[PDB]
């Protein structure tokens, strides 16, 4: 089984991860570099799946195939620790997350049942330039590892991981970054989700939160009430003319952290240009016409499992927030107001980058879910959450 | 993959 805490994880043997070029959970890392040298001959044949299952690369430009992936994740992807909420990535969100600049069709790696053609497994890779301490490396980001509930505990996830590794190796890339809600060998950083209630009545009704014993519903609703409009002068949605300055602002802002993406201007357009119900970015254009700050958050609802009335929890997730003239506290306050205006029930943020400076002050409450950060085939010292400067969807 | 958190 999986381990959510470092306690549980110390008691595990990792039959798969012991075979992989990652550090052991027990060791402390005092060096910087690849775990193993680059391979100059790569396995040409796909790894063998169990009988009755076949590989199939997913063309997400086919609407029907995209909907099959939507359905696999909607029914079988990540749940909270109490099996009450499950991610509900939309088809259009999946296209955003899975076709950034440089995406490859072979890195959308599906498993189908041979007879029925049912999609029962998936894993993905997208290319990314990653800055880790003093090194910049072309890597991939791994995401959406999913095995159908009926196919579980049959060692299909290790096969998915080895096959995407092989397909990435064929393109000359030997490092990866990824996250997980569980502890694996070996986290480079550990983050914690925090939650800012926007519609506390619904959150309590669906048991996403609870009334804290000595507070009433009326007190809780007043506690989380927000202004109707944002307060920062010149706040407006990002437009095409802002792409260069958003790129510049982000590039300079990220230098202070130890694990960050290095985005081209085209990647900046992809990741930040607003798309309704996927990604929102607002810039601050001052009295001189200069863009000095920006905030962004992505749209990711959760299915509320087995509930008769409320079926979906509308969640906004803090993405990248860059401040040079507006205080970060004011920026995030305006993000909360905008998310409330757009109908979200909760605003989520990790404790990475400078987020701890605003979490308690803006009335976020700590969550029960960790987000561990990992590198594959890269040895380096771990870092505190405040030095993680990378957000994956 | 990401992880699903709720309020402690
Ligand atoms: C996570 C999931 C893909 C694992 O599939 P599974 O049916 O349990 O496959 P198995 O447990 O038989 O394979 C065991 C190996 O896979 C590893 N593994 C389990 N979950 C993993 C994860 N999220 N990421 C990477 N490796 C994982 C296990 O640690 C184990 O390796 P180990 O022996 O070194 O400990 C599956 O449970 C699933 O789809 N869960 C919902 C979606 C999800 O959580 N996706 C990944 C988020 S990081
Ligand atoms: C969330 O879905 C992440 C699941 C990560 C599974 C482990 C990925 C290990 C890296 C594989 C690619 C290596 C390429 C050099």
């Amino acid at each position: 089984g999986p381990a959510k805490t470092m306690e549980e994880a110390s008691k595990r043997s990792y039959q798969f991860w012991d075979t992989q070029p990652v550090p052991k959970l027990g060791e402390v890392v005092n060096t910087h570099g690849p775990v193993e040298p680059d391979k100059d001959n790569i396995r040409q044949e796909p790894y063998t799946l169990p009988q009755g299952f076949t590989w199939d690369a997913l063309d997400l430009g086919d609407r029907g195939v995209l909907k099959e992936l939507y359905t696999l994740l909607n029914e079988n992807y990540v749940e909270d620790d109490d099996n009450m909420f499950r991610f509900d990535y939309s088809p259009e969100f999946l296209l955003w997350a899975l076709r950034p600049p440089g995406w490859l069709p072979q890195w959308h790696c599906g498993v189908r049942v041979v007879s029925s053609r049912k999609l029962v497994g998936f894993i993905s890779a997208i290319p990314a330039n990653i800055h880790i301490y003093d090194t910049e490396k072309k890597m991939v980001e791994i995401n959406f590892l999913c095995v159908h509930k009926k196919l579980r505990s049959k060692r299909v996830a290790p096969v998915l991981i080895r096959e995407i590794t092989r397909r990435v190796h064929l393109e000359g890339i030997f490092q990866a970054v990824y996250t997980a809600g569980v502890v694996l060998p070996k986290p480079v950083g550990t983050c914690r989700y925090w939650h800012r209630s926007l519609n506390p009545r619904k959150l309590i009704e669906v048991k996403f939160s609870h009334l804290s014993r000595n507070m009433t519903m009326q007190r809780t609703m007043k506690l989380y009430r927000l202004p109707e409009t944002p307060k920062t002068a010149g706040l407006r949605p990002m437009e095409t003319k802002d792409i260069p300055v958003v790129h510049q602002l982000l590039t300079r802002y990220l230098k202070q952290f130890h694990l960050t993406p290095v985005m081209s201007q085209e990647e900046v357009e992809h990741w930040f240009y607003p798309q309704e119900n996927i990604i929102d970015t607002f810039v601050v254009e001052n009295a001189n016409g200069e863009v000095t700050d920006f905030l962004s958050f992505y749209t990711l609802p959760s299915t509320i499992m087995n509930h008769p009335t409320h079926k979906s929890l509308k969640a906004a997730y803090s993405f990248y927030n860059v401040h040079t003239q507006t205080p970060l506290l004011d920026l995030m306050s305006d993000a909360l107001v905008l998310a409330k205006m757009k109908g979200f029930d909760v605003f989520n943020a990790l404790d990475l980058m400078e987020n701890k400076t605003f979490l308690e002050k803006l009335k976020f409450g700590i969550g029960d879910g960790n987000l561990q950060y990992y590198l594959y085939n890269w040895k380096c010292p771990s870092m505190g959450a405040e030095k993680v400067g990378l957000v994956l969807q | 993959g990401c992880s699903v958190s709720k309020k402690k």
